[PDB]
């Protein structure tokens, strides 16, 4: 499965 | 042996030709099993391996929902990094992302990683403690602070220590009859005269999996590197891989040279001589 | 920004035998950016129906792709792979060698 979230943008 | 699950994302802007392209591929060892293409007809996550096709419908639309979310944030990230580097909106730029998790033969977590790129150069990378970041330039240090303020390092670690390691195990048992196979390389040597004085010996390795393999040439029991050519390990297309290593020797001296083949499927290394 | 020229390998899936079915492989790798056109050639003419793998890259971020098609080698048919990329001043032709 893939990761979601991880931040709110770069 | 030890196994790894790895995902590879690519986002390429194409100004005036629609929204950026997004391609996602997932691998277990050297075995691709899932795919996503924003330019494809499905617009969903798609299977690329038999053992993943047995997942319920709830698996696919959740894997689509999450990977589409990533592609939408990859699109805004392209417009933001364009501003960081003060680039024109006419240029095309690429964001690449790789992450994954490794497990051992016992199933224990071994390692997690994530690294992002911009235009083929490093951008930001997760550190080994999975709690900090490393920025490659002052543009990425703005992202680093955005991610520290957002606690992005713990979201990534909860996945790397969580569902990554667990779903990698599930994949490894469902595809056990192909994922845990060991195909040893089928080896043979060829000989082509170069001149009245020199000849080329080519050491072949075919049909091996996984793709990791070391091909050695030795004269008199010592390693040789001059007069050597070694091609990148290439896929055969049927799930196996190929590679060869050549050396040019004085004619008549072919027998002083030995090719050594080491691979996971070979408990004992293979040795090849010209005869 | 940096760019990388593609490495090219032209080869068959199985050892080539005249008359027997096989697969013709052209493996392009080590290039950046990912925009690339790759054609398989039969006696200089473009082979239609060629399929390629899904995009992915290596550790140094350089991309790699496998273009392939089902074919039957004969003694009279010459095969080649044509690659064009922004890094190239002209498209590079690599001819299929049966022992390479």
């Amino acid at each position: 499965v893939v990761v979601g979230a991880v931040g709110v943008g770069k | 042996g030890s196994h790894s699950m790895r995902y590879f994302y690519t986002s390429v802007s194409r100004p005036g030709r629609g929204e950026p392209r997004f391609i996602a591929v997932g691998y277990v060892d050297d075995t691709q099993f899932v795919r996503f293409d924003s330019d494809a007809a499905s617009q969903r996550m798609e299977p690329r391996a038999p053992w993943i096709e047995q997942e319920g419908p709830e698996y696919w639309d959740q894997e689509t929902r999450n990977v589409k979310a990533q592609s939408q944030t990859d699109r805004v990230d392209l417009g933001t990094l364009r501003g960081y580097y003060n680039q024109s909106e006419d240029g095309s730029h690429t964001i690449q992302i790789m992450y994954g998790c490794d497990v051992g033969p016992d199933g224990r977590f071994l390692r997690g990683y994530r690294q992002d790129a911009y235009d083929g150069k490093d951008y930001i990378a997760l550190n080994e403690d999975l709690r900090s970041w490393t920025a490659a330039d002052m543009a990425a240090q703005i992202t680093k602070r955005k991610w520290e303020a957002a606690h992005a390092a713990e979201q990534q670690r909860a996945y790397l220590e969580g569902r990554c390691v667990e779903w990698l195990r599930r994949y490894l048992e469902n595809g056990k009859e192909t994922l845990q196979r060991t195909d040893p390389p089928k080896t043979h040597m060829t000989h082509h005269p170069i001149s009245d004085h020199e000849a080329t010996l080519r050491c072949w390795a075919l049909g091996f999996y996984p793709a990791e393999i070391t091909l050695t040439w030795q004269r008199d029991g010592e390693d040789q590197t001059q007069d050597t050519e070694l091609v990148e390990t290439r896929p055969a297309g049927d799930g196996t891989f190929q590679k060869w290593a050549a050396v040019v020797v004085p004619s008549g001296e072919e027998q002083r040279y030995t090719c050594h083949v080491q691979h996971e499927g070979l408990p004992k290394p293979l040795t090849l001589r010209w005869e | 920004m940096i760019q990388r020229t593609p490495k090219i390998q032209v080869y068959s899936r199985h050892p080539a035998e005249n008359g027997k079915s096989n697969f013709l492989n052209c493996y392009v790798s080590g290039f950046h950016p990912s925009d690339i056109e790759v054609d398989l050639l039969k006696n200089g003419e473009r082979i239609e129906k060629v399929e390629h793998s899904d995009l992915s890259f290596s550790k140094d971020w350089s991309f790699y792709l496998l273009y392939y098609t089902e074919f039957t080698p004969t003694e009279k048919d010459e095969y080649a792979c044509r690659v064009n990329h922004v890094t190239l001043s002209q498209p590079k032709i690599v001819k299929w060698d049966r022992d390479m």
